């Protein structure tokens, strides 16, 4: 039994994906619908973007991810039982699964991108989300207790693997956190701005509900979707609406998604899109055979 | 100057370097294809193969910037 997985966003540039987007017929179809929905040339604004994670980059990733899933289905004759999306990917699965029309998912993605930028212009300034590895829970607790001791606010924002976690907190503690991680053999990966996945962001959650998600029409998916907050198999439009909202304030629990999938009979997984993380981490590897449906793969003969 | 045990290992994590292209000492590993999780698995293979534990300054990104700094840093253990 097979599942369709949609990954989180990661580091890349237009050079990595540009030939794919302009050459693959799935993506061309989807770009046409995206342009007609936004009122501009997505490829053109993505092409000239001055960032790693602009609005335009985010919508392009949506499109690439969905087209690669449609691409893997036809190319490799996959017949998925169930699907799942991590972090950014929640938006990808919504569209793949049929919970939203592609056009609403483009609107959605675009709206939330503006909305995150407004929000974090003034709110929780200096807060950052740190990723790290080679950190068993035992060691992480010691660090957190040392943080509690100094009265410094924090929140675990993601559980990736037994020894792989994301922690959100003020950047004042970053250098110390990094140094202290390394002291016990843990390796810092990245320090992400804006931050993501914390109870203290219920304010952002409300604003995405009112300004962006509420006007949209959700449909039950054509296959069930495993929530990345806790492994819940979802089956209605309203459960997919909720996951996209809870995402701002509930931590991502990737070992729970792997659990359900295994429990629902899944032997194999196709990861749709460019992928620095969820298709490669041990949590996914040890459980399943992985097909990596990346722009590189879709440009072989 | 490193050996073939080191380099065969290291090349299993540089997808944009071809077998017929030399591994320059000062070449930047990120541009040659090493990324976060690659680095993680690469640490792994080095710690088994060489029976060491990386730590403190050896876990900064700088260690992994080039094969030269990585070989230097590894020799010391
Ligand atoms: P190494 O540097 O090669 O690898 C680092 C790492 C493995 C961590 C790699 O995956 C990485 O760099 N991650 C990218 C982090 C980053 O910089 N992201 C910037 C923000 S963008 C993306 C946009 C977005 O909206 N989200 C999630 C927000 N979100 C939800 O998760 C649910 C609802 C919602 O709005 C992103 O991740």
């Amino acid at each position: 039994a097979t599942a369709m997985l949609f990954p989180g966003m990661g580091p890349a540039a237009f050079s990595d994906v540009g030939r794919f987007m302009v050459t693959n017929r799935y993506t061309r179809e989807l770009l046409a619908e995206a342009d007609d929905t936004l009122g501009y040339s997505l490829v053109d604004r993505f092409r000239q973007a001055e960032g790693d994670y602009s609005e335009y980059a985010q919508i392009a990733f949506l499109v690439n991810c969905v087209a690669l899933a449609r691409w893997a289905e036809q190319t490799m004759d996959l017949t998925p039982r169930i699907c799942a999306g991590a972090s950014f990917g929640e938006k990808s699965v919504a569209a793949y699964s049929g919970a939203l029309t592609f056009a609403d998912a483009v609107r959605m993605t675009a709206g939330l991108a503006r909305c995150m930028d407004e929000y974090f212009r003034t709110e929780h300034l200096g807060v950052v989300t740190h990723s790290f590895v080679r950190a068993p829970r035992e060691r992480l607790d010691e660090i957190l207790a040392e943080l509690d001791e100094r009265g410094e606010w924090h929140e675990i924002s993601c559980h990736i693997d037994h020894d792989f976690f994301m922690l959100t907190l003020h950047e004042r503690n970053s250098v110390w956190l990094e140094g202290r991680l390394r002291s016990v053999g843990a390796m810092p990966l990245y320090a992400m701005r804006p931050p993501m996945h914390a109870a203290a962001f219920g304010g952002l959650r409300d604003k995405a509900e009112e300004e962006v998600i509420a006007p949209l029409t959700f449909h039950d998916p054509t296959l069930p979707v495993v929530a990345d907050q806790d492994g819940k198999v979802l089956t209605t439009g309203d459960e997919v609406r909720t996951m996209l909202l809870e995402c701002f304030v509930r931590p991502l629990r990737w070992p729970d998604v792997i659990s359900s999938l295994q429990d629902q009979g899944v032997t194999r997984v196709c990861v749709a899109g460019p992928d620095s993380l969820f298709g490669r981490v041990g949590t996914t590897t040890r459980a399943f055979e992985v097909i990596a449906a990346t722009p590189r793969l879709a440009l072989q003969p | 100057m490193w050996d073939a045990q080191f380099e065969n290992l290291l090349r299993r994590y540089l997808p944009f370097l071809s077998a017929d292209q030399p591994l320059e000492q000062d070449i930047n590993l990120r541009d040659i294809g090493l990324d976060s999780l690659g680095t993680v698995e690469l640490l792994s293979e080095l710690e088994n193969t060489y029976d060491v534990h990386f730590q403190d300054e050896a876990l900064t990104k700088e260690t992994f910037e080039t094969p030269g700094v990585l070989w230097k840093t590894l020799s010391q253990m």
